[PDB]
């Protein structure tokens, strides 16, 4: 319990640091596609409401 | 609150603050963004034209309203004066 | 308070809890120990008559108190 | 102590329980991490063997110790005995 619980914690942390290095590497590359695809996605939504 | 918390939203600060200025990179240079971006800022000033049309057009409106009742007051008026011969 | 915080308490139990029963072990086995504790529970039981002694003889001073006021209350009558 | 807070800690707890539960599996079925484990498993039982063989071994050593002295006893009262046949 008391042992995983702060691991937890520490881990999510960590997985957090894992994912959003590795991606944030790739969408400075070009690569990773979510992020120019999404902000299409709400700017023509956006262009639709306008 | 924590030390562990205090480090997570350190991080989650950095994390955001490249996203962010990601964005701003993707949008100021990306072209197919740049366009829809474009396409809202034109949209944009025609709707702001179309607001000033519909702003005189609302005046005239007014000035047609009244012209209509100081009309209405004309044709009112004279209804009663014959309305008295008959 | 946090979740490492209440980790800390986890471990500084278990670490204090053992050298609790550590102590435990040693003053129940190791033999220099077992004679001073014994000899402080032997000195217990005399300091414990000793109290039985004192009782008795406040008890008797106390009777002696009272009779020498017998006296001097007696005297302080024929004057 | 938040709400949000309250809720990732209901996430965390959701996928770490599940990663327990995918090594759990994986280590149950997945061959060659459970052949390492059974190897280590199997050293465990040589280690364990190694340990009675050490106890012994002490043990042996610990009892031909004492018989050092008495030995040492046993060649000291011929000592005493050049003292006085000399």
């Amino acid at each position: 319990d008391p042992i995983r619980s702060f691991c937890g914690k520490l881990r999510s942390l960590a997985s957090t640091l894992d994912c959003e290095t590795a991606r944030l590497q790739r969408a400075l590359d070009g690569e990773e596609s979510d992020f120019e695809d999404y902000p299409m996605r709400i700017l023509y939504d956006l262009h639709s409401e306008v | 609150s924590s030390d562990l918390e205090q480090l997570c939203s350190h991080v989650n600060e950095k994390i955001g603050n490249i996203k962010k200025t990601l964005s701003l990179r993707n949008c100021g240079q990306e072209p197919t963004l740049k366009t829809v971006l474009n396409k809202i800022g034109d949209e944009i000033i025609v709707i702001n034209e179309l607001l000033n049309k519909l702003e005189l057009e609302i005046q005239y409106q007014e000035q047609t309203n009244n012209s209509l009742k100081e009309l209405c007051e004309s044709l009112e008026e004279d209804y009663k004066d014959i309305e008295h011969l008959k």
